């Protein structure tokens, strides 16, 4: 049995917490495979691995293993 | 089982995690007549079928269940 | 005919109805006081009231320590759980030794449960699914329901299933003309085999042919199950047997031991106490037997002090053959039998005594007549003198080469010359040490 | 509730104290040790006040002198909804966790958060179910008649309530409980109709139920770390939870306490046989005691001036002096013969053993001679010897028979030393042969 | 009410604007030179220019090293990161100790990012999508108690809506910047469509549909390091159950840290973020191995290291992991040469008495004067911590006999009931069998 | 970049002439003429690139400039040449052998150079019209790309249709397509279409519309070490092991095949070898097994130049029970060349302190500099270097710009060196915890 306060203040987003803001900040805006900010690293890895698309690394790094 | 009294969001999230359709479809298979229905009678091609038949094969028929 | 291995001439303690022990009864010779003490311990276990009572069997080598524990296990019967163990087995590489000790503690408390099952069974007559309106909608399966027609003896039922049950059914590879067995407690489906109402000799996949099941399709039957507490703890720690994704992927990954928390054990205790309160279950405490207890170190002993004081612990039987040795994991602690004094304070020591010439001779007689061998009297006296001179086990283990050397000369009786030949061909520890001392290059 | 056969400390129901924290000579299964019981009562009042955090109390004395019994009495007198964690010293040397991580988990398992919440429940006796199905199955209509002993009503169901009633098959005459918001239906049993068996509910059908929850800090730490599920509380493989997820829990708990949504319930962490910890564990405890979210730690040991583990010097009680500077020490003393007799009488009363007075005097005399625990262990053996002779009470001869059959430490040491050639010594030498 | 735990009478260093120390200020008594040196170190940290500065503060037990470190952390403020640590925590069974040391090094360098929060919430009144089989855009109408507002939406947010099973009449929650969609529940205007239902019913928002707010985010470099180095993969926002493989800690390469450094530098160059270096505090530093002591020399020479504070209470002691290296404070001379040493003196009688009085008056206890003199005389003969720990049993014994002032009878009773280390050792020596 | 003022950040290369003659004070290095000349010889041997597997040991007393010399070599080495700097304690892993960790450190310091030609077409999508044949086997696409200055129309193949129908663009995203190879990327969304959708979405970002020419030509030179190729060719998706370090004991067959193909690519002319330097600071705490592996691993043509630094005397080598010079076994010292550093005098200490004061933007008087030089002669050098930085803050609290003598005296009083600390411990040893744990906490007896 889990109280509603924990689930509504720590996991779900609302107006008084920054779950979604910090989630976006960690996972998109400071991701090192972002092609809008780290195009050189993506080009280097594309030459290394031979991937046809430069968005492949950003999609791979933000996908669960079973789904991949 | 994890229960939270008075919240349908918990029930929806638990049901989505326990019975996720992508992994449940991956470990199962579509019936053949159903496949013929969505391919011929509905025009859906083969390559956008959901992925199926990924469960490992048991050693015998005897090893398939605990009964 | 059968196979004999170092034991199995022992069937029990061989006591009377009042607790006194006959001298030669139950395969035992001598050791009267130890047998009577073990009978008192057996009565204490059968009383089913105490928790965490521990005794210790102390004595020299080849004195009858493990035979008494095996006799205790034979006297208690198969319905009482008995868990044999060696002290070197607690050192695992997957989990800490404390968890292994607690697992073996919980493995020695049994439980008998009268549970009930809901069963749908019969021969499959039809299998038609109904599709969904939007198969590529992302949410929801391809199908919505599956109509299943089951036919049993004097009965016919039609069932409408969700895709969840049908997924397990098609994982069982169920066709039309098979006999199935749906268990409603867990959703498990067993495919029994092809029905015998059709032709038999036109198959290529070594199937079995089953008659139609009697009774109605829907049933309720009672099954008596015998489980332990450790089975419940393991089945709850690593969940399998459900139809969800988590329990399905749990059967495919490699199993591994884990440190079971105290909270899970408390919840399992609560559920088991609720089952007992309804008059369904019944608790059967048992015996945990740790042989060669000197191999343990100080940390397992210190945890054993805590674990004996819990309110669920079984009866523990230990054995050791050290005089006054240092405890492992320490440097200066010298204690009797290699057991620290705080653990010795919680024990009840049962002493075992060495044998004589007559007891050795009749033990050799019993071991010879168990192994289907015929020994002369002079050879028997020679073997008894050999046993008193060197060792009891050396005299016991020389019976089968003597029988082979007698058989290879087309003879049934064992004579003195066979024993002399077996003395020549095979050595013992003292003569080997004598050869080792007078030798050139580290023989 | 709380299944148990007979424990070694089962006769203790708590500390025997009055309202002025003075110990009775015999109360609640505790005999003697007046100063130690008064000190433990002061410590229990300190836990009950809840304004003092991170104080360490050491219980030291000779073996088999009421040390674990005192902590058992404290844990009984604490009551429910206050966390009590009891671990041994050798339980933290894990393979998948570091020692400081296991100590942090044990520290944070003993601080609770009390949350009260409200919910709406419908619990009654099902009268009749009406479900009609169309040929196409496009819609499901239905009606549900349910009652208590005071009311009677009929409901009209939607589609998903009909689906949730078909699943978990409910017939007429059942007693069920329905949660409206979560849609969970629990079958409480069958009402009194002979044609498990539970009485019919009374009062209103719709009721408000206030549930008081008590969640430890460790559960919130496990849940808030997104790399692990809540199943790690049962499987046990949390696996070195990161440090930065604990400060968020601390700040959130402080915010909830400020807003009045929650209350902090501190508890007691009990470490038995504390001398088996390493020096690194003591150095971690020295800083973990100075935290605001720290419980009251009780440690017990019986050694005296021994070698600290992981070092090469000797220290009093096996603990270094900087840890002993942070502790207040409760000392226990050895028992008198009258207290030994009273303790043995209480233990015989627990095991429903009828003793004669002469048997009790013999047990007291041999308990003074050898040990309290040996005389405690002899009672249940002598009872079975008494049932072998088919009489109820335990006489002197049964105690003498049990004393003859089962040895003690000193007699076993004498028998070993008289015949040390037949045993395996420290050099691995033995003489198995009888002759020569 | 209020919880007091061995500290929290310490509020700061008690220094004026000229840097000198008052005698009794901020909960500190005495110790002028160490407080002034820590004030100079606080100014050096606030200057925000150096990297890899290491101060060791040393002295006997119960002299105030940990109090001084906590006073530094209170003087700096909650904006600056501060990572307390014990030397025994660097040994783990998942990674090497150098990895844990570098993680704790990077956990003490913070960031400050300005963000905004934009929220649409209310009751759905219209949900009309249009395609071209790919949906182009979705018009969603939202309603609250202060009015209504219509929105255009992305197809991905439409997929997120369709995941949550959102229909007409529910109350939803939409964040504009992130795109998160949360379904609160059905509105109470549809509460009487059936007598019994699975759906929960919630009222309308009394607020407006559109809400705007400015927030400040605080992250460290270790947070971005562990966010970019997930080995199983990026998990979902909501997952009550964990993954199928357990993810462990890994030896994070230097290339990932370099990429994170250049990304953070680019974001600093645009004025979005601000760099705040912090303090890493390692208490009981004598328990470190020689290998960690060597790796500290390399890690203190980097361009990004924080200010490191160490504490120890040892004399001429062998370093751990060696055999014959006698070194002051248990620290090898290689690390000692890179340090600055601050000494900590013991206390007098009157300083002990004033500390006992302050610890009495934080815990809301009233102490008589003769009881204070007897407690101070007891504290000079056993330890300061013994007299400080004896205040709560004295208060409990005063509360038992219905009193509010601690009298010498209660002090004598508490002295009788609870023993110190010396009397316990005296009992230990003159005893027969294991005490 | 992202950096504060480090311990030796004033050093930018070795101050040598064209004849490898060190100037007395140039490029942040003072004194040590013979060691700087020797390091210049080593630098020339690295830049030649025809000599592989050389071990150089830098030995001296502490605070002499060994890692300062290595920093100068690293700075004067230039860009795009690999320089791996590790400490001796880093090879004791839990999920890697010491041999494997040393192999991964060795192969990180030698790389290959790869150049490629890029013809990027970066712009904003206006309109994509998808047309299919009656049979459906042929797919044509009308692509209307547009930059700020101009706009043209291309015809796309069926593979472009497949690659664009995955991660679909919505007529106003910014994409760039390589003409020669066919790399497809979606940069984000234009800022001109940032106001029409009223909410962002989970996986979108706003980029500026590109200007200038639609088609651009650029060559890119890449430097790839051998360890990257080993990690990549060992698994299905290996770049996660490049960034998380979970390589886990790569086999030898892949290393042999990678060596063979690198040699044949150097033969074909596609790639050329760029060797580098491996620096092992504080080498004295390596096991004897690590020393044996280092002995055997220097005899390969794919080996860098290894530089080691030690400040030990005749100490005990770890893993054994005897003593050796520098803590290294004699067979490794046979396979080595030793550069010796010597302790400084007053003038070099004064110049180093003035350089460090200029690095930290601290103004010193003549008397303060003389007092700091005297203190650095008596005590060590790093004590005076730290005294500079704390005396700056002490003088700043006094509302003064320049550091005077009184600030240096106050910083000397407030902070102790090792000698006064040793004296103060030795005269009051009863209050500190001894080797046996004995201490006297009570102040009266
Ligand atoms: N009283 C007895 N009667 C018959 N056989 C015995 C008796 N005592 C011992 N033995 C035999 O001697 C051997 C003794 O070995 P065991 O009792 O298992 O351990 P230990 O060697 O420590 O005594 C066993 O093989 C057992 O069969
Ligand atoms: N004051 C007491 N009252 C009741 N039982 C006691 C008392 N003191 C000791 N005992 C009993 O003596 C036995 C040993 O005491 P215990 O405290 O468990 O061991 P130790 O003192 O070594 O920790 C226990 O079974 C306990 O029940
Ligand atoms: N100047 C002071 N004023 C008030 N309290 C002090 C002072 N110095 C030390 N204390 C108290 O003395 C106790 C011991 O100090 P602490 O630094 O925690 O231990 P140690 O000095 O052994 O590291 C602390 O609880 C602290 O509150
Ligand atoms: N020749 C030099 N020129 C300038 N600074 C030096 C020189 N030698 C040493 N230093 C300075 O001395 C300090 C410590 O010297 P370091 O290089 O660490 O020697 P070691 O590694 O032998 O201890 C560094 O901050 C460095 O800046």
């Amino acid at each position: 049995s889990l109280p509603r306060l924990i689930y509504e203040d720590l996991i779900l987003p609302n107006y008084n917490n920054d779950v979604d803001i910090a989630n976006k900040l960690k996972n998109v805006k400071f991701n090192i495979f972002n092609p809008s900010t780290n195009y050189e690293l993506c080009l280097f890895l594309s030459k290394l691995t031979g991937e046809p698309s430069l968005n492949e690394f950003f999609r791979v790094s933000t996908t669960p293993l079973l789904k991949r | 089982t994890i229960e939270v009294l008075g919240s349908s969001h918990v029930t929806n999230s638990i049901n989505n995690e326990l019975f996720d359709p992508l992994i449940s479809q991956a470990l199962s298979d579509i019936p053949a007549i159903t496949q013929y229905n969505m391919h011929v009678k509905k025009g859906i091609p083969v390559e956008d079928f959901p992925k199926t038949g990924l469960f490992p094969e048991p050693l015998n028929k005897n090893f398939s269940s605990n009964i | 005919v059968t196979r004999t291995a170092a034991h199995t001439h022992i069937k029990g303690l061989g006591l009377d109805e009042s607790g006194v022990a006959k001298r030669v009864e139950g395969g035992f010779v001598g050791q009267i006081e130890a047998r009577e003490a073990c009978g008192v311990i057996v009565d204490l276990i059968k009383a089913k009231k105490m928790s965490g009572r521990a005794i210790l069997l102390a004595g020299g080598p080849s004195t009858g320590k493990t035979a008494l524990a095996l006799a205790i296990s034979q006297e208690l019967g198969p319905k009482v759980p008995f868990c044999p163990l060696v002290g070197s087995e607690l050192y695992s590489v997957e989990v800490k030794k404390t968890e292994t000790l607690m697992e073996n503690f919980r493995r020695a408390i049994g439980l008998r449960i009268k549970e009930t099952k809901e069963v749908y069974e019969g021969e499959v007559t039809e299998l038609t699914p109904e599709d969904a309106e939007n198969p590529l909608g992302g949410y929801g399966k391809t199908i919505s329901h599956v109509i299943v027609g089951l036919k049993s003896a004097k009965g016919t039922k039609t069932l409408r299933l969700d895709p969840t049950i049908y997924e397990s059914i098609q994982r069982e590879k169920v066709s039309i003309g098979d006999v199935i067995y749906i268990e409603a407690n867990t959703g498990a489906v067993k495919r029994v085999g092809r029905s015998d109402a059709y032709a038999t000799e036109f198959d290529l996949e070594t199937e079995e042919y089953v008659p139609l099941p009697k009774g109605e399709v829907h049933k309720k039957k009672e099954i008596v199950q015998d489980v332990t507490l450790h089975d419940l703890d393991v089945a709850n720690a690593r969940p399998q047997g459900g139809q969800d994704v988590i329990s399905m992927m749990g059967q495919l990954l490699k199993p591994k031991k884990t440190e079971i928390t105290e909270k899970l054990r408390q919840e399992v205790n609560k559920v088991v106490a609720k089952y007992i309160d309804q008059g369904v279950a019944e608790l059967i405490p048992g015996v945990l037997f740790i042989d060669e207890v000197n191999m343990l170190d100080i940390e397992i002993f210190t945890y054993l002090n805590k674990a004996l004081e819990s309110n669920i612990a079984p009866v523990v039987v230990l054995a050791s053959n050290r005089g006054m040795t240092t405890v492992r994991g320490t440097e200066d602690v010298i204690s009797p039998h290699g057991v620290p004094p705080d653990l010795i304070d919680r024990l009840l020591i049962v002493r075992t005594l060495p044998y004589d010439k007559d007891e050795i001779r009749t033990i050799i007689e019993r071991r010879a007549t168990v192994e289907r061998l015929q020994v002369e009297s002079s050879a028997l006296d020679l073997l008894a003198t050999m046993g008193t001179e060197t060792s009891l086990r050396y005299a016991l283990q020389l019976l089968a080469p003597c029988g082979i050397l007698a058989q290879t000369s087309n003879r049934k009786e064992i004579v003195v010359n066979d024993v002399n030949e077996a003395k020549l061909l095979f050595l013992d520890a003292k003569r080997s040490t004598k050869i080792l001392e007078t030798s050139a290059n580290y023989l | 509730k709380s299944l148990s056969l007979i424990a070694a400390h089962s006769h203790i129901t708590g500390l025997g104290l009055d309202e002025n924290l003075q110990p009775r000579p015999t109360s609640e299964g505790m005999v003697g040790q007046l100063q130690a019981r008064r000190a433990a009562g002061v410590i229990l009042k300190m836990v009950q006040n809840g304004t003092i955090a991170g104080r360490a109390v050491l219980v030291a004395g000779p073996p088999s002198t009421g040390k674990t019994a005192l902590a058992m009495g404290v844990s009984q007198s604490l009551g429910k909804d206050v966390p009590f964690t009891a671990i041994a010293g050798s339980e933290i040397f894990s393979l998948e966790l570091s020692k400081t991580e296991a100590l942090t988990q044990a520290f944070r398992k003993s601080i609770g958060i009390k949350i009260k919440e409200e919910t709406e429940l419908i619990e009654g006796e099902v009268v009749e179910i009406q479900i009609d199905r169309s040929i196409t199955g496009g819609h499901k209509q239905g009606k549900l008649t349910i009652k208590t002993t005071d009311m009677e009503t009929i409901y009209e169901l939607g589609n998903k309530m009909i689906d949730g009633l078909t699943k978990e098959k409910v017939l007429a005459g059942d007693v069920i409980s329905i949660d409206k918001a979560s849609g969970k239906i629990t079958k409480l049993g069958r009402s009194f109709a002979r044609s498990r068996f539970v009485q019919c509910p009374e009062g209103e059908l719709q009721k408000r139920k206030t549930v008081v929850h008590t969640v430890s800090l460790h559960e919130i730490d496990v849940i808030n770390s997104r790399t692990q599920g809540f199943l790690a509380l049962f499987t046990g493989d949390t696996g070195e939870i990161r440090s930065e997820v604990r400060d968020q829990i601390n700040t959130k708990v402080a915010e909830w306490k400020e807003e009045g949504k929650a209350e902090i319930v501190p508890g007691v962490l009990f470490i038995d046989e504390v001398h088996m910890l390493d020096i690194e564990c003591f150095s971690f405890i020295n800083r973990a005691l100075e935290d605001e979210f720290a419980p009251i730690v009780m440690m017990a040991t019986n050694r005296g001036v021994s070698k600290t583990r992981g070092t090469n010097y000797k220290s009093p009680h096996g603990l270094p002096l900087d840890l002993l500077d942070r502790s207040i020490i409760i000392t226990t003393k050895s028992y008198n013969e009258q207290e030994i007799k009273t303790i043995l009488s209480i233990r015989a009363q627990e095991e429903e053993v009828e003793l004669s007075s002469d048997a009790l005097d013999l047990l007291t005399k041999t308990g003074v001679e050898t040990s309290l625990r040996y005389s405690s262990n002899l009672i249940s053996v002598a009872q079975q010897i008494a049932m072998k002779r088919k009489n109820n009470t335990v006489e002197v001869e049964d105690v003498k028979r049990a004393y003859l059959l089962f040895l003690d430490s000193a007699r076993s040491v004498k028998y070993v030393q008289e015949n040390e050639s037949q045993y395996i010594d420290d050099q691995g030498n033995v003489q198995i042969s009888i002759a020569k």
